[PDB]
Formats: C-alpha cells, sequence, structure tokens
C-alpha cells in the first residue's frame, strides 16, 4: 500500500547528541518517489572522524580493485565494461601461504585491498555503537552487526589464518565470489550435509518468514495506529491487542509488540552467527561433511 | 569438535526459544489466562521477571509484567455450553465497542513527539505544512457505503515528526467534526470515502474533547469504532 | 483481554456452524478443512513409509511419477502417492490461508497476511505443479523427504552447471540478503529504543529516525520499514519462483552461457 496524499513540512531534525557534524546535506526531499513509500526527507548525515575513516578506506578498497581491474583490460573501457563481471583479484592464490611478502599480482594486491576492506567495515561498526550511545540508545544494532562481521571475518581473515594460507579467502570479483562459493561445496563434500549450513538456510528462510509476517501484521493493524510500536510498547492498545489474537487464534500463540522484535533480531543474527561457525569448521576440522554425516 | 558444537548449539537454541524469548512474550499479555483455568495446558516459566520502563516527557513508569484486567465493561453475554464459545453482543456492539470495534483504555493523553507535545496536530495548526503530492482531500465530499454523501473534509490531522496524513477531519452535516483514519478512506478525484462506515452511523464516531489535540484513548476509540463498520454495517458483506 | 473479541465472527464459509475456538485455535470451516487435508496426507505418507520399509525420517521419501508417465497415471508405489499427498499439500495450504481470511474478517483487521502467504504457496506450486506440467512430466518435481529434497536441489542446480548464474536467481539471493539485513536492523532499532541506555527513559520514534539519519543519511518511514519488509520478503520469493519456471522451459543450456550475450562485439 503506498501514500494516498503526501504531506511535507519544514526539514525535520531530531537530536544527534554529539558535535554538530550532522548537517551535511540538511536538504534532499524526494517527494517524486521516496515519499510514496517511506519518508521523503533525505539528509542530514553525521560525517565524523570514523565516518570519514570508513568512506576513505571504502573508496580506497574499491578503487584499489578498480585500478587492478583496469590492468586486466589494459586501458580500454569498451572492453573493461564487458569483462567487468569476469575480472578478479585472487589472494596470493597463487596458493602458497600467509607469507606476507608477495608481489602486486601474487599477494600484495589483495593484501593491500583487503587492508582497506578490513578498516572500512570495522570503523563503521565503531560508528554504529557511537551513534547508538550518543542518542542514549546503546548497542543493539551494533550487537547485531557483529554477527555479520563474524561471517565476514571467518571467510577472509580467520579461516585463512587457521589454514596457513591467504589463498583460502574469497577473491574480489563478481563471478569469482560465485565460483569460490561453488568450489567450497565441492571440496568439502557438499555443504548440504554440513548441519550448520542447513541451519543457516533454516534461519535465512526463517527471516523472510518472520519479516513477511511482522510487516504484513503492522500493515493490517496500521488502522489502529499499529506502526507506532514504541507507544504500544509503553501503552498497549487495539493494534497490539488485535495482532496478538490473530496469531494466537491461527497457530496457537503470539508475541508481545516489543518481544516480536526480540524474535526478529534473533532470527536475522542467527543467519550469519550460525553460518560463521559453519564455515569455521569446514575444512579446518571436517574436510568432507558427507563422511562426518555417515557417522550418523 | 563439530558434533559437540551442533549439540551445544541445540542446547542454546532451546535455552533461547522458551527461556528468554517465549518468556519475554508473556510480559504484557494475559499474564496467565483465566475465564477458565489460568494456564490450563502446559506451563511457561510463570511469567518472566518484572521489568519497568521509565517514561519520558511527562514521566512515568510501567512495570511491564502487567497485572492489569478489564472492568471497563465488556457488554458480552454468553452462548454457554462449550467453555470457550462466542460471546454474544448485548447491545449495539459498535456503540458498545466490542468485537471488531473494541477500543482499549490507553492513557487519555496525547502522544508527545521527541521534544514534547502533540505528534498529531491538525494541518490548520501545522507549522508550515501542506500537501506535496497527490490530490488534496480538503473540501472533497465524503460519501457512504451507499451513494450517500456524509460530509466534507475540512482538514487533515498530520503526524508532524514522521510527516504524515494520519486522519481526516470531517465536518459532518451537523457542523460537528470527527476524525476518519486515513488508512480507512479512499481519496478519489471527486468523491473521497470510508466505504467501511455506513453514512447512517458516522455520527457515532467518539467525539473529541479538545478539537485540536487527539488523545491516545480518543484515538483508539475512533479507529476501533470505524473498523466495526466492516461486518457490522450490514451492507458490508 | 481477548474475551471482548470472541464475538460471533465473520465467517466466510460455515456460517454460525463452525464459529468456535478449541483452546486457542479458531477452527472455522477452513480449520476443519486444514485438518482434513493434513490427516489425509499424514496417513498417506505413513503408507508410503511402511511400503518402502522404514519409519525413519532421514530415510522415508515420497517420489514423483518417473519421466515416462507424462502428466498422469502412476501407481501409488510408483509415483501415485506423491500426487495424492501433493493434493493434500495444496488443499491444506489453501485451507489454512482461508482460515486466516476468516480470522481477519472477525478481527476487523485487514487481509495482508493471507496475501503474503499466497506468495509462499506460489513458490511451492511453481516447483510442484507449474514447472512440471510446463516441462510435461511430474518427474521434474521433488521428493518429499527431509534429505532427498536437498539432494534434488543439487541435481537440478548442477544440471545447468553452476546455478549461481541464473539471473533471476541472483536477484532472488540479493533480496533474501537485503531482507535479512533489514530484519536484524529493524528489530535492533525498536529494541535500542524500547530499552535505552542503562538508567534512562524511553526513546521516541524520533530518536530512531534520527539514529538512521545520523548512521546512513536517511531513515525510511516507521510504517515504511514495515512496508519494506513485506516487499523484500515477498519479492525474494517471487524472483525465486520465476528463476525456476524459466529454467526448464527457455534455458536448456549451462546457465553461464547466458552471460556471453553481454561479452560479444568484440
Ligand atoms: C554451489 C555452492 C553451495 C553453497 C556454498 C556456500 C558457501 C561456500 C557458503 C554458503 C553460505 C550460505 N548458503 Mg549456501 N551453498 C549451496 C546451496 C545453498 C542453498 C540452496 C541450494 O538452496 C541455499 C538456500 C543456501 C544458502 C546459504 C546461506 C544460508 C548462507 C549465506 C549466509 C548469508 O546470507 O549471509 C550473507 C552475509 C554475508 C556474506 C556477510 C556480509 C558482511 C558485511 C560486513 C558486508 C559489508 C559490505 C561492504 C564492505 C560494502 C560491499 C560493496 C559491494 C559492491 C556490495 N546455500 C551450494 C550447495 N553457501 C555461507 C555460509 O556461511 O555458510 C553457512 C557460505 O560461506
Ligand atoms: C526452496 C528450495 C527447495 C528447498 C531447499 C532447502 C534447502 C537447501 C534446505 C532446506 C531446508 C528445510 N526445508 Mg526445504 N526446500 C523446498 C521446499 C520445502 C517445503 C515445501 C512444502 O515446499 C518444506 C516444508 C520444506 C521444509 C524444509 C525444512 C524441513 C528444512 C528447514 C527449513 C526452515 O527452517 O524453514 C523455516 C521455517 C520455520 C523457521 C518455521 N522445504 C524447495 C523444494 N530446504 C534446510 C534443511 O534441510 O536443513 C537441514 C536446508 O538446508
Ligand atoms: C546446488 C544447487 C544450486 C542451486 C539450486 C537451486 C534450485 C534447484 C532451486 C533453488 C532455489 C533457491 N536458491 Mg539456490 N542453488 C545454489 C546456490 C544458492 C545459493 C548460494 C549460497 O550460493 C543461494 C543463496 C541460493 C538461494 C536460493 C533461493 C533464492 C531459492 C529458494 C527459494 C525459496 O526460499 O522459496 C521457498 C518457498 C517454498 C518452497 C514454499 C514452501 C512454503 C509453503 C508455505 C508450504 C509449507 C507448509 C508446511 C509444509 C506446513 C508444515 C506445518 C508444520 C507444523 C511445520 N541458492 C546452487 C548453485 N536453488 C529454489 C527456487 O528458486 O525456488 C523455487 C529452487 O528450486
Ligand atoms: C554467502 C555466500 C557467498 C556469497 C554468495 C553470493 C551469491 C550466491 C549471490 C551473491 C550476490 C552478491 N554478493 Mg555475495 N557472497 C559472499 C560474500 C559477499 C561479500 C563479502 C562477505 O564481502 C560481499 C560484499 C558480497 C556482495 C555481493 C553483491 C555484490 C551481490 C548482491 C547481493 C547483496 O549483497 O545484496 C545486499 C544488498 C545491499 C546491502 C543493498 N558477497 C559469500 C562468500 N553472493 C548475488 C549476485 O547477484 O551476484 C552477482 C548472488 O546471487
Ligand atoms: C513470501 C512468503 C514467505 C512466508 C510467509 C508466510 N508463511 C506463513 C504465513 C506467511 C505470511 C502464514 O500466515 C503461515 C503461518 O501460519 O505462519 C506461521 C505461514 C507458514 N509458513 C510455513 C512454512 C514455510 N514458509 C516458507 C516460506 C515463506 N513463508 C516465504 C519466505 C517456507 C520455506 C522457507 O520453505 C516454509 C517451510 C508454515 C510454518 C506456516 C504454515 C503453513 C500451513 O499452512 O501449514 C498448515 C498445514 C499443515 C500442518 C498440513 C500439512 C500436512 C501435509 C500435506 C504434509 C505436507 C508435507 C510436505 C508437502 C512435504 C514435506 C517435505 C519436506 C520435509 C522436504
Ligand atoms: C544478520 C546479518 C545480516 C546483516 C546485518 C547487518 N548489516 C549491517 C548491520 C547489520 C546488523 C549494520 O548495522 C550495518 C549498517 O550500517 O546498516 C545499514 C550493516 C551493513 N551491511 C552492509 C552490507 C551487507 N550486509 C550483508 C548481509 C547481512 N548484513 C546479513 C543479511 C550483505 C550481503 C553480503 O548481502 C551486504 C553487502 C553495509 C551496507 C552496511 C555497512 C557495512 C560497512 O561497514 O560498510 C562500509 C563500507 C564502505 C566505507 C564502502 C563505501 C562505498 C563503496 C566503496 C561503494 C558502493 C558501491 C555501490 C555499487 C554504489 C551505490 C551508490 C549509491 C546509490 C549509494
Ligand atoms: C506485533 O505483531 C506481531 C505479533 O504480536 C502480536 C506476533 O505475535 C507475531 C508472530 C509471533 C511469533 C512469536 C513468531 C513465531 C516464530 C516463527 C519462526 C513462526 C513459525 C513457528 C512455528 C512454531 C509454526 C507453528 C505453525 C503451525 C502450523 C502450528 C499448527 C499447530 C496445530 C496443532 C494446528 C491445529 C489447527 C486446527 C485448525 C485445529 C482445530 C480444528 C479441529 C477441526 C479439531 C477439533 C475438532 C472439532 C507477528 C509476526 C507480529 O507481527
Ligand atoms: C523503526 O525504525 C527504523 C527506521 O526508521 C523508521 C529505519 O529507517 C530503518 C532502516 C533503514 C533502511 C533504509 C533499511 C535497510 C536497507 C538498506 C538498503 C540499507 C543500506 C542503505 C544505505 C543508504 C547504504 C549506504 C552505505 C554506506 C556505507 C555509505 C554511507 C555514507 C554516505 C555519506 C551515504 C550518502 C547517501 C545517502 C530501520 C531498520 C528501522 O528499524
Ligand atoms: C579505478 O576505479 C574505478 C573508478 C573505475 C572504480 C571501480 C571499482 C570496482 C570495479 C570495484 C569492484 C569490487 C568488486 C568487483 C567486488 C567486491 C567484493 C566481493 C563481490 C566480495 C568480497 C569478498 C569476501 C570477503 C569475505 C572478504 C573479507 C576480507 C577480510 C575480512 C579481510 C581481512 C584483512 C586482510 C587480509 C589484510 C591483513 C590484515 C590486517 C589486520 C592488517
Ligand atoms: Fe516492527
Amino acid at each position: 500500500i503506498f501514500s494516498q496524499v503526501q504531506v511535507r513540512g519544514p526539514a525535520d531534525l531530531g537530536m544527534t547528541e554529539d558535535v554538530n557534524l550532522a548537517n551535511r546535506s540538511g536538504v534532499g526531499p524526494f517527494s517524486t518517489l521516496l515519499g510514496w513509500f517511506g519518508n521523503a526527507q533525505l539528509g542530514p548525515i553525521y560525517l565524523g572522524s570514523l565516518g570519514v575513516l570508513s568512506l576513505f578506506s571504502g573508496l580506497m578498497w574499491f578503487f584499489t580493485i578498480g585500478i587492478w581491474f583496469w590492468y586486466q583490460a589494459g586501458w580500454n573501457p569498451a572492453v573493461f565494461l564487458r569483462d567487468l563481471f569476469f575480472f578478479s583479484l585472487e589472494p596470493p592464490a597463487p596458493e602458497y601461504g600467509l607469507s606476507f611478502a608477495a608481489p602486486l599480482k601474487e599477494g600484495g594486491l589483495w593484501l593491500i585491498a583487503s587492508f582497506f576492506m578490513f578498516v572500512a567495515v570495522w570503523s563503521w561498526w565503531g560508528r554504529t555503537y557511537l551513534r547508538a550511545q550518543a542518542l542514549g540508545m546503546g548497542k543493539h544494532t551494533a550487537w547485531a552487526f557483529l554477527s555479520a562481521i563474524w561471517l565476514w571475518m571467518v571467510l577472509g581473515f580467520i579461516r585463512p589464518i587457521l589454514m596457513g594460507s591467504w589463498s583460502e579467502a574469497v577473491p574480489y570479483g563478481i563471478f569469482s565470489h560465485l565460483d569460490w562459493t561453488n568450489n567450497f561445496s565441492l571440496v568439502h563434500g557438499n555443504l548440504f550435509y554440513n548441519p550448520f549450513h542447513g541451519l543457516s538456510i533454516a534461519f535465512l528462510y526463517g527471516s523472510a518468514l518472520l519479516f513477511a509476517m511482522h510487516g504484513a501484521t503492522i500493515l493490517a493493524v496500521s488502522r489502529f495506529g499499529g506502526e507506532r510500536e514504541l507507544e504500544q510498547i509503553a501503552d498497549r492498545g487495539t493494534a497490539a491487542e488485535r495482532a496478538a489474537l490473530f496469531w494466537r487464534w491461527t497457530m496457537g500463540f503470539n508475541a508481545t509488540m516489543e518481544g516480536i522484535h526480540r524474535w526478529a533480531i534473533w532470527m536475522a543474527v542467527l543467519v550469519t552467527l550460525t553460518g560463521g561457525i559453519g564455515i569455521l569448521l569446514s575444512g579446518t576440522v571436517v574436510d568432507n561433511w558427507y563422511v562426518w554425516g555417515q557417522n550418523h | 569438535l563439530a558434533s559437540l558444537a551442533i549439540y551445544s548449539f541445540w542446547i542454546f537454541l532451546a535455552g533461547l526459544i522458551y527461556y528468554l524469548q517465549t518468556e519475554n512474550m508473556r510480559e504484557g499479555y494475559p499474564l496467565e489466562n483465566e475465564d477458565g483455568t489460568p494456564a490450563a495446558n502446559q506451563g511457561p516459566f510463570p511469567l518472566p521477571k518484572p521489568k519497568t520502563f521509565i517514561l519520558p516527557h511527562g514521566r512515568g513508569t510501567l512495570t511491564v509484567p502487567g497485572p492489569e484486567s478489564e472492568d471497563r465493561p465488556i457488554a458480552l453475554a454468553r452462548t454457554a455450553v462449550s467453555e470457550g464459545f462466542p460471546h454474544a453482543p448485548t447491545g449495539d456492539p459498535m456503540k458498545d465497542g466490542v468485537g471488531p470495534a473494541s477500543w482499549v483504555a490507553r492513557r487519555d493523553l496525547p502522544e508527545l513527539d521527541g521534544h514534547g507535545h502533540n505528534k498529531i496536530k491538525p494541518m490548520k495548526a501545522a507549522a508550515g505544512f501542506h500537501v506535496s503530492a497527490g490530490k488534496n482531500p480538503i473540501g472533497l465530499p465524503v460519501r457512504g457505503c451507499d451513494l450517500e454523501i456524509a460530509g466534507k473534509v475540512v482538514d487533515i490531522w498530520v503526524d508532524i515528526p514522521e510527516q504524515m496524513a494520519r486522519f481526516l477531519e470531517v465536518e459532518l452535516k451537523d457542523g460537528s467534526t470527527r476524525l476518519l483514519p486515513m488508512q480507512m478512506v479512499k481519496v478519489q478525484s471527486n468523491r473521497v470515502h470510508v466505504n467501511a462506515l455506513s453514512s447512517d452511523l458516522f455520527a457515532g464516531i467518539p467525539t473529541i474533547k479538545s478539537p485540536t489535540e487527539v488523545t491516545l484513548l480518543e484515538e483508539d476509540k475512533i479507529c476501533g469504532y470505524v473498523a466495526g463498520g466492516l461486518m457490522y454495517a450490514a451492507p458490508k458483506r | 483481554f481477548e474475551r471482548k473479541y470472541r464475538v460471533p465472527g465473520g465467517t466466510l464459509v460455515g456460517g454460525n456452524l463452525f464459529d468456535f475456538w478449541v483452546g486457542p485455535f479458531y477452527v472455522g470451516f477452513f480449520g476443519v478443512a486444514t485438518f482434513f487435508f493434513a490427516a489425509l496426507g499424514i496417513i498417506l505418507i505413513a503408507w508410503s513409509a511402511v511400503l518402502q520399509g522404514t519409519w525413519n525420517p532421514q530415510l522415508i521419501s515420497v517420489y514423483p511419477p518417473a519421466l515416462e508417465y507424462g502428466l498422469g497415471g502412476a501407481p501409488l508405489a510408483k509415483g501415485g502417492l506423491w500426487q495424492i499427498i501433493t493434493i493434500c499439500a495444496t488443499g491444506a495450504f489453501v485451507s489454512w490461508a482461508l482460515r486466516e481470511v476468516e480470522i481477519c474478517r472477525k478481527l476487523g483487521i485487514g487481509y495482508h497476511i493471507p496475501f503474503a502467504f499466497a506468495f509462499a504457496i506460489l513458490a511451492y506450486l511453481t516447483l510442484v505443479l507449474f514447472r512440471p506440467v510446463m516441462m510435461g512430466a511430474w518427474g521434474y518435481a521433488f521428493p518429499y523427504g527431509i534429505w532427498t529434497h536437498l539432494d534434488w536441489v543439487s541435481n537440478t542446480g548442477y544440471t545447468y552447471g553452476n546455478f549461481h548464474y541464473n539471473p533471476a536467481h541472483m536477484i532472488a539471493i540479493s533480496f533474501f540478503f537485503t531482507n535479512a539485513l533489514a530484519l536484524a536492523l529493524h528489530g535492533a532499532l525498536v529494541l535500542s529504543a524500547a530499552n535505552p541506555e542503562k538508567g534512562k527513559e524511553m526513546r521516541t520514534p524520533d530518536h530512531e529516525d534520527t539514529f538512521f539519519r545520523d548512521l546512513v543519511g536517511y531513515s525510511i518511514g516507521t510504517l515504511g520499514i514495515h512496508r519494506l519488509g513485506l516487499l523484500l520478503s515477498l519479492s525474494a520469493v517471487f524472483f525465486s519462483a520465476l528463476c525456476m519456471i524459466i529454467t526448464g522451459t527457455i534455458w536448456f543450456d549451462q546457465w553461464v552461457d547466458w552471460w556471453q550475450w553481454w561479452v560479444k562485439l568484440p
């Protein structure tokens, strides 16, 4: 369901709590499109030291891969563009070790691009905790981001450390990351027999289950001001009373307005939390999950 | 390792499904359901620990294992034999606010935005607020669940911080005004209508105490009553 | 609360005859219908269990008509029992959905869950009815058993090489991921709000919207992120459904050979 009529007023701001840095692009409004769905107001953003650290490093990572990509097509963009999907940047991969001193093309190139990848993401995590505590909210999104960081850390840093080879990490490239993934199945005896990958599919599926339900239930109970959620948490009315009964009378139970968000975060976090353990064992302890399996 | 890890994972999942989670779902629910036996089938942890929300703006506290009950009364007689059956409406249920027209006695106070005071204010009062896309509902004749035009949109009551049309103030032919919830009206290029409430009994919408300020209780009464037009307005099959 | 809500419901089918709660469960004509199709399929599977000689879940698996049977026939032991359990699948799902429609009509709540469920059923019905009939044989469908269906997946995937290259499937994967990120984030925000810093008062919606503006330069609507949820999840599942109905009917080769379309001229 989208907006019927759209209503604007003056640029909204709220707190930000720390140093007013939160001003970059105090304007934006995108009535045209965004307001039909979500909020028309774009901006402001809080760019602070960490913000800058991440964007600098994120662009540096991206551009490192960028210039390394260009080399593979020489210089010709007509070419570069068709082969954009097939280009890659493999670790060392050149297979041998975590031996650091390795050429730009055979090691160096990936290590320096991965040095930035590391810092963009890690500073950002830091940022999400700061902006949390500033407004007096604290950790929750940053709690959940660390599992995404877990799976990311597993596949690029931690597992290659354990298998003494940076060659174990996912290579930068669009189709390469699809093929490393396929081969990973293969050399470990089909990842369907890995009980954690089956559990991660249970949670990935589970998350599109839960949001398709959570979402649809507020959009059915918006009628009673349902979407306001926190007020219903601090004062229940018909919206949280009625949503409860829908699910109780359907499947036998239901969940408190604050509590279904405790269901929601947990179902999403256990997609990368589970998965990360899953790949941490694959290859370092279990090389064939089928066999492991057949011992059951 | 591995089998040890998944075994212990299953342990933790058990320890995260009931405990902590179904536990936290009990917090503000029926904290144990009576009108029968108070649990009757298996046991939860008999409600979780108390927890208390500190409210801002005014102030307040809410000790969330909520030991409340209703005697605000439920005009709902019984069909008797199955201990667990329909509860008969004894009196015009839309008026009675029972079933699909139930309200809840949330505080009789307006919800204050982040700074303070009044999230929903009418657009008359809205600090430089007016329509950015789509047809303006104002002055459009509100119709019925029939041909019959029930009144005129005289204003939009706007949720200021989220910037959104919450309600439509409708000066009913009477000179009296009341609030149709946006999510219950289809704004059209020439009519505009809550083809969800008769026309016949628009009048019965719970009236506003202060014509510029909606209160949670008031709000909840209007939304609830409006909803009951679906089903109870005997057109609406 | 609840008692107030147990009003003589808006029942689609079954009039006053089936308007009643066993325990929590609303029943309704489609409730008995969901039960009738469930039982017909549980008994029926137990019959294909005893008939293959095992009562163990990693082992029991019900399989389609073999690729010669076209679109009909099969003896129970050689495909037929899948078919009739599929009948009870489609019948029990559709009955549960319509049981939701009646629980909505009673409740003054409006239709969005049924509709969202209809998308889950479609992903299912694509694999079990549409792509099969489309390809001319029930054997392209999937075995109803805890482990044999994953392995069905590995075969159809690897029949076209690395199935990662199926374009609608890439999109499908992309939405599933965004939807999961979105669920974590949405749940996490209302909780950093409803339980603030240790020893502080509750945060307003305004604090949430401010955090997302400070963190990423925008904050979608509060009713907005709940519309966004229904969109990401139901689209993820839609694109998943399209990539399969496409596969056996218009792309018979190894999926990686699609992308050469872009590679040429040079
Ligand atoms: C053919 C290959 C194999 C296979 C190989 C693998 C491998 C290998 C892995 C998985 C993993 C997963 N597989 Mg598998 N998988 C197979 C078949 C399946 C099937 C199926 C057929 O039905 C399904 C449903 C799945 C489903 C899944 C997921 C449950 C899981 C991915 C978790 C996730 O979503 O996190 C996605 C989240 C992330 C990747 C983390 C994001 C991190 C943050 C920090 C990103 C920051 C970005 C920033 C710097 C900007 C980027 C800019 C870019 C331009 C965008 N697989 C087949 C059998 N699968 C993963 C897993 O963990 O195993 C359980 C995994 O590693
Ligand atoms: C090894 C094989 C191939 C491959 C082969 C396939 C094949 C083949 C298929 C997919 C499909 C999917 N693959 Mg793949 N895929 C591969 C690798 C991946 C990777 C990866 C990590 O790289 C990912 C992320 C994915 C991701 C995906 C999903 C996008 C998609 C699952 C659709 C779905 O969830 O609908 C699931 C929805 C349903 C099945 C509906 C079921 C639900 C309804 C409501 C009925 C259930 C009711 C229940 C029985 C009642 C029980 C009641 C009890 C009380 C519990 N694939 C590899 C390369 N993939 C599937 C697809 O596209 O979907 C059609 C599919 O068929
Ligand atoms: C875009 C839609 C997403 C979604 C939404 C969704 N699911 C829903 C709803 C919604 C909105 C409900 O209202 C409904 C519900 O009741 O919620 C708990 C439901 C539901 N989604 C469920 C599951 C489910 N949804 C799935 C997917 C999705 N659901 C999508 C991601 C999947 C996946 C990921 O595959 C599963 C496993 C159920 C838990 C639940 C209710 C389904 C239902 O109607 O069940 C009642 C039916 C019976 C008990 C009778 C079944 C008896 C027999 C016919 C046996 C069938 C056997 C089977 C065919 C083979 C088994 C083989 C497998 C083991 C391989
Ligand atoms: C439960 C795990 C799920 C999850 C959770 C999750 N992700 C999170 C969080 C959480 C809880 C955050 O708090 C954090 C966030 O900030 O939220 C938006 C985040 C985040 N998850 C992200 C991505 C992401 N998460 C993914 C998956 C998942 N995240 C899981 C589904 C995926 C996958 C692989 O699908 C991706 C790609 C980031 C958007 C965001 C923050 C990560 C980060 O620190 O990024 C720093 C990056 C830079 C400094 C790079 C700058 C820009 C790039 C160089 C170029 C962009 C190129 C693009 C092609 C152009 C688009 C241009 C414009 C239109 C903007
Ligand atoms: Fe929510």
